[PDB]
């Protein structure tokens, strides 16, 4: 069946137009709603359609603002029909794979993801985070399942803005957010005044998971999530508790020292990957690297080499096409992030 | 979670997590 709908372009203008698609199939179903795969009749291009029961949709208002090579682009949006039931459909660029599926493959085969892919995926993830954080947008669901991949080009695109929120200081936010294994400790402590640094904690969990071949903090519950963190970071200090949640107080508790980072990972783990990870998985939210600072980390130096290639021999995807928006947290950093061979 | 809410309200979260380390 060929489906014809009146849809509005994702970025501009607000001029609705007829869009026709075919080859419709369910590719995902969850609490959020349903995700379909379809083919646009006009260009033969593949699309993902995220259908949500729908007040204005927070996810749509965020998606309409974004245009970045490491973020799944919102091509169109259309409403469909109890009949009081209204569904919002987000027509997104299609991406065939996820970091979850790719990492699972290597894990099942008992082999580590090659270091070049760890650098490429993590660098693209930090770029997508530098971009959204510059608008005050926090994703709040950074996990391998939300990291889409083009297996041939090694392009990574951040998806699923269903948990995302534009954070405003002094306006409270829900603490029970983010998939458990990737949940920042300040969220476990019940913080409602947290910042976009919760996404950097989650990005550090993805990195460690890529180095280990399994999640670093596999909590079996909310409390067990903190147990898993303490096994690595030890107990937080009174000052770190205040930095995580100033509303939380605990006068007495047994002090546990951190486990050495070098023993958390397998012996052959690249020491620069461990160093980077130690600067992301910190109790103090403000001590975590910003995404732009993480892109400039020496672990990503191989990506800035002019002779760098994928193991399949293809060239690396676009890594240096930075915009003023993306560089806004620290504009002078541009001269370090954009190597001489990449400049016009 | 209902247990977590309780530990956060009672200020016993770290103590209980340390106990669960088993210990
Ligand atoms: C929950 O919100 C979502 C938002 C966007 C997407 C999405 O957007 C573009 N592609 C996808 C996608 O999932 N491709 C990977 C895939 C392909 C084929 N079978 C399974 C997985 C998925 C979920």
């Amino acid at each position: 069946k060929v489906t014809t709908v009146v849809a509005t372009p994702g970025q501009g203008p607000d001029r609705p137009q007829e869009v026709s698609y075919t080859d419709t199939k369910v590719i995902g179903n969850g609490s959020f709603g349903v995700v379909y795969q379809a083919k646009l009749c006009d260009s033969g291009e593949l699309v993902a359609i995220k259908k949500v029961l729908q007040f204005k949709n927070r996810e749509l208002q965020i998606m309409r603002k974004l245009d970045h090579c490491n973020i799944v682009r919102l091509r169109y949006f259309f409403y469909s029909s109890k009949k009081d039931e209204v569904y919002l459909n987000l027509v997104l660029d299609y991406v065939p794979e996820t970091v979850y599926r790719v990492a699972r493959h290597y894990s099942r085969a008992k082999q580590t993801l090659p270091v070049i892919y760890v650098k490429l995926y993590m660098y693209q993830l930090f770029r997508s985070l530098a971009y959204i954080h510059s608008f005050g947008i926090c994703h709040r669901d950074i996990k391998p399942q939300n990291l889409l991949l083009d297996p041939d080009t090694a392009v990574l695109k951040l998806c699923d803005f269903g948990s995302a929120k534009q954070l405003v200081r002094g306006e409270p936010n829900v603490s029970y957010i983010c998939s458990r294994y990737y949940r920042a400790p300040e969220l476990i402590f019940g913080a409602t005044d947290y910042t976009s640094s919760i996404d950097v904690w989650s990005a550090g969990c993805v990195l460690a998971e890529l180095l280990l071949g399994q999640p670093i903090f596999p909590g079996d519950s909310g409390v067990d999530q903190l147990v898993e963190i303490i096994k690595v970071l030890g107990t937080p200090t009174r000052e770190q508790i205040r930095e995580m949640n100033p509303n939380y107080t605990e006068f007495k508790f047994p002090q546990i020292k951190a486990h050495p980072w070098t023993k958390v990972f397998r012996p052959r783990t690249p020491p620069e990957a461990i160093a980077l990870c130690s600067r992301l998985l910190e109790y103090t939210p403000t001590a975590r690297l910003t995404p732009l600072e993480a892109c400039a980390h020496s672990f990503f130096d191989e990506l800035r080499d002019p002779n760098v290639k994928l193991p399949n021999g293809r060239d690396t995807p676009a890594l240096f096409n930075f915009t003023t928006q993306e560089l806004s947290s620290n504009p002078p950093l541009a001269t370090i992030l954009i190597p001489p061979h990449a400049r016009i | 979670h209902r247990l977590l809410q309780q530990l956060v309200l009672s200020g016993n979260l770290i103590k209980e997590a340390v106990r669960r380390l088993h210990s």
